[PDB]
RNA sequence: CGAGAUGGU
RNA sequence: AGGAGUGGAGCCUGCGGCUUAAUUUGACCAACACGGGAAACCUCACCCGGCCCGGACACGGACAGGAUUGACAGAUUGAUAGCUCUUUCUCGAUUCUGUGGGUGGUGGUGCAUGGCCGUUCUUAGUUGGUGGAGCGAUUUGUCUGGUUAAUUCCGAUAACGAACGAGACUCUGGCAUGCUAACUAGUUACGCGACCCCCGAGCGGUCGGCGUCCCCCAACUUCUUAGAGGGACAAGUGGCGUUCAGCCACCCGAGAUUGAGCAAUAACAGGUCUGUGAUGCCCUUAGAUGUCGGGGCUGCACGCGCGCUACACUGACUGGCUCAGCGUGUGCCUACCCUACGCCGGCAGGCGCGGGUAACCCGUUGAACCCCAUUCGUGAUGGGGAUCGGGGAUUGCAAUUAUUCCCCAUGAACGAGGAAUUCCCAGUAAGUGCGGGUCAUAAGCUUGCGUUGAUUAAGUCCCUGCCCUUUGUACACACCGCCCG
């Protein structure tokens, strides 16, 4: 960068680079238990810090997933080589993160399980793990070809104010 | 013909080196970035690995106008054989983390 | 797109009687006919161009969607017994009309 | 005018070979934008419509003036009688 | 910084639009002190998402 | 393969694009954002902009 | 969006001649050889490839945009 | 205590 | 009760109808300056023509005297498309060819769906558990009365104890000579220094007047910025209230209603497949429903919607004087930004040479109406500026069906608008100009900002509607219902 670039412009483009990776991360670990990402920066170094559930997973057999992926991520986003490192880290609580339970939701309907069994089956773990209250919703095509809604409800629960 | 073996080679060797590839989803680019120098365009990259997808030999994914490429290990075994290496060679990704 | 009746009833799928309105030509047990008079109970009496008259009625596909009025131009089965009586298949617009005795379809007859 | 010097190639080889006081056989064009300049008078010119070529005999008096000034992309309106839906009056209930 | 929007993806309804913005703090302080220990006091406490930048001569 | 593949594209709604989803109809270019307005809305949370008033 | 109504000049694409490799070289004499059609002057090409003749014509098929002499 | 019928989607 | 209007005129712009090779298409309070929809090309879907594969992979065939690739010249063509025809060089296992199978699609279905948005509906509404009442659908709690903007409170009581909406909450406006502290912000003062005037007690001065004239290694934070705290509670006094809950006036005070954001349960055959690598089924797939050249989206007897300019003297024209606030700025593929100063030209514009990645440069942002002086004289007039002829610059690959801009000339309807009908209660209505979006070129639209600043009300249920209760019914597709000769 011969010349810096305005302030303006440099606050906006720090938030579209990591809107960018959140979106990769979400596709490429998503039955491995992801929820978020945290970018961090030191002299001639960036450190990001990855949340998942199954955190061997991301690692894989020996670091490959790791070694892969820091070399995508140095690769598209055109940081010079080394100045990248990835660390995998545990989600403490993981049944008052909305996230993992949408996933772990998602891939129990894909395996076939009937939408009530499965629907309350996370409602039941999510109130044992120490929640005020939280509601489901499925909606779409559930049992003929008119499509319907189902809300699961528990506790309490806040729609207004700040 | 698709393209020259000259080009064919160049993606190969590139591939079996760094373990992994990268490219953005436009045909119309005349050339790729990174050591794809020396005159190959990014379209040869794209119907490269999309005729080593269909064999297996890599996997696919994409997000926001960009494809990604990992290598795997049936991959290894057809690219060692088809650029004549040494059996004992591995070059991209080998040592344990912690 | 533009209504022509007025009501509260929006609860339909909108008619769409445009675009690819590909023209429609007789098969064999087929006529052409123009419509004399209209009676009750969904029925009406109607002339066909070969001068045989008929008394006509409307197929259940085309209830409460193709109105049908006197003078207009359409499409008509017969049936293999009780040559007196037929069913309505097509309404044609007299844009169509006009074509069908371009193309020579229709004796110097139907009225447009 | 790079590569639309092609057309007054064309033209000048017509005014060429034509038999002596007889008129040029047509050139046919796409090229609407060209101005008329002094070496294309006295000659014969088909110009694009957007589906046919009109023929053009260039009189001097066309100097200075675009070659699609002369081949127009559409007819003269002259109208039939107004339809339904045309007037808040002309509703229809069955 | 502001960007105002219609809130309808296809252009139907009532015309009602979003109102979105962002906001930018800035500040400076200045020293009088050797070159070498500058790099001593500003590399504690900056752990948060604060850009801090620094110029060899301003005053 | 032809000579002629091509036209020039040095300005107007054939230049650019969305950077998510290649759409080229009502694009943000304040700022350097270059994002469709549904894709906008889509992701203002993550890139830093809220609503008060 | 519509059915297609055909054109009438009718082809999918040309079809390339076959012949028989190679009639640019003589043997004369036991040990004795002639070249028949020349190389054209030039840095790549200088050696072991040949201009056509055509009836006007000598023309490089390699340098194809250029290298035409006119006899 | 003026006059105030009717109903394809 | 009133104000400014709209409906009448000219023009702009969206819609129907007509016309056409095509004039692509969605939408009919809750469609019509709406799709961020200001189409020269592109966008682009429509219409007329022509190249291309960007048909993975599997199986079979053909094939190193060779599978296949590319092309000069002449003819051909809108065309310098080796597209095709004649000719005869070139490349090297990458292709070709038949069968199976894929892949793409601003193609079809929003009445197959997800996500998002609008609307019922801006009002005060909604629901379990245990107990009581009924064979039951159901009901009470969730109320006779008073009070409130409010299912907000008081109180009553076969119910008791709770959940969401309301309110609180977040941003914003108005106050602090008190705090923290500034060469990217100022003031005062002087060591002083410099130009101009004598108008001034009095000289041409120490001393007076004027300064965006210039240093401070002077002092400071009133004016500017912006962090922390403070302040208002129906708290005080007088009336009225089942003396409770509250309501009205007044003192003191910057201030005794500032303006937005967010928002429940249950619905709609509401809109969107043309925002998407969101998506089922159907269609098409090499003479393609996957790229270039030209045309259309602008076509004009006619009906309708949102707007701009005016009908003049409370004015128009020509000079002179003097005041804002919110913002944007060198484009990261993608190749363009905001401008001072000097010179040439009536003007639009041109050349040179500097600053700015911004409290630093354009910039003390010399804005318009308004203010002071002049000319016209009740005349379709020096009001109004449609329509149309001729010439000159600037953007661009290209300006004709006129991109935008400048100059001389021409000089329409229109004299406050029929039956109807919209919006509005205070720094508000209306007048007046300036930024942002879209942008190579460009607002009569829209989203924000400042400036000048009223008349009329402090109410009612009459008209159109909404909430709650009692009541009647042959309705439940729910009065746009049902039904008789």
């Amino acid at each position: 960068m011969a010349v810096q670039i305005s302030k303006k412009r440099k606050f906006v483009a720090d938030g579209i680079f990591k809107a960018e990776l959140n979106e990769f991360l979400t596709r490429e670990l998503a039955e491995d238990g992801y929820s978020g990402v945290e970018v961090r920066v030191t002299p001639t170094r960036t450190e990001i810090i990855i949340l998942a559930t199954r955190t061997q997973n991301v690692l894989g057999e020996k670091g490959r997933r790791i070694r892969e992926l820091t070399a995508v991520v140095q690769k598209r986003f055109g940081f010079p080589e080394g100045s990248v490192e990835l660390y995998a880290e545990k989600v403490a609580t993981r049944g008052l993160c909305a996230i993992a339970q949408a996933e772990s939701l998602r891939y129990k309907l894909l395996g076939g399980l009937a939408v009530r069994r499965a629907c309350y089956g996370v409602l039941r773990f999510i109130m044992e793990s120490g929640a005020k209250g939280c509601e489901v919703v499925v909606s779409g095509k559930l049992r003929g070809q008119r499509a319907k809604s189902m809300k699961f409800v528990d506790g309490l629960m806040i729609h207004s104010g700040d | 013909m698709l393209m020259p073996k000259k080009n064919r080679i160049a993606i190969y060797e590139l591939l079996f080196k760094e373990g992994v590839m990268v490219a953005k989803k436009d045909v119309h680019m005349p050339k790729h970035p990174e050591l794809a120098d020396k005159n190959v365009p990014n379209l040869h990259v794209m119907k490269a690995m999309q005729s080593l997808k269909s064999r297996g030999y890599v996997k696919e994914q994409f997000a926001w106008r960009h494809f990604y490429w990992y290598l795997t290990n049936e991959g290894i075994q057809y690219l060692r054989d088809y650029l004549h290496l040494p059996p004992e060679i591995v070059p991209a990704t080998l040592r344990r983390s912690r | 797109n533009k209504g022509k009746g007025g009501k509260n009833r929006r609860r339909g799928k909108n008619e769409n009687e445009s675009e690819k309105r590909e023209l429609v030509f007789k098969e064999d047990g087929q006529e052409y006919a123009q419509v004399i008079k209209m009676l009750g109970n969904g029925r009406l009496e109607a002339m066909c161009f070969d001068g045989v008259k008929r008394l006509c009625h409307i197929r259940g596909k085309l209830r409460k969607k193709v109105w049908i009025n006197t003078s207009d131009i359409i499409l008509v089965g017969l049936r293999d017994y009780q040559d007196n009586k037929a069913d309505v298949i097509l309404k044609y617009n007299a844009d169509e009309a006009r074509s069908l005795k371009a193309y020579g379809e229709l004796p110097e007859h139907a009225k447009i | 005018r790079r590569k639309q010097h092609s057309l007054l190639k064309r033209l000048r080889k017509a005014k060429k070979e034509a038999p002596p006081m007889e008129k040029p056989e047509v050139v046919k064009t796409h090229l609407r934008d060209m101005i008329i300049l002094p070496e294309m008078v006295g000659s014969m010119v088909g110009v694009y419509n957007g589906k046919t070529f009109n023929q053009v005999e260039i009189k001097p008096e066309m100097i200075g003036h675009y070659l699609g000034e002369f081949s127009i992309t559409y007819k003269p309106v002259k109208h039939g009688r107004p339809g339904i839906g045309a007037t808040h009056s002309s509703r229809f209930i069955p | 910084l502001r960007i105002t929007t219609r809130k309808t993806p296809c252009g139907e309804g009532s015309k009602t639009w979003d109102r979105f913005q962002m906001r930018i703090h800035k500040r400076l302080i200045d020293l009088h002190s050797p070159s070498e220990i500058v790099k001593q006091i500003t590399s504690i406490s900056i752990e948060p998402g604060v850009e801090v930048e620094v110029t060899i001569a301003d005053a | 393969q032809q000579l002629y593949w091509s036209h020039p594209r040095k300005f107007g709604q054939g230049s650019r694009s969305c950077r998510v989803c290649s759409n080229r109809h009502g694009l943000i270019r304040k700022y350097g954002l270059n994002m469709c307005r549904q894709c906008f809305r889509q992701y203002a949370k993550d890139i830093g902009f809220i609503k008060l008033d | 969006k519509k059915s297609y109504t055909t054109p009438k000049k009718n082809k999918h694409k040309r079809k390339k001649v076959k012949l028989a490799v190679l009639k640019y070289y003589k043997v004369d004499e036991n040990g004795k050889i002639s070249r028949l059609r020349r190389e054209c002057p030039s840095d790549e090409c200088g050696a072991g490839v040949f201009m056509a003749s055509h009836f006007d014509r000598h023309y490089c098929g390699k340098c194809c945009l250029t290298y035409c002499f006119n006899k």
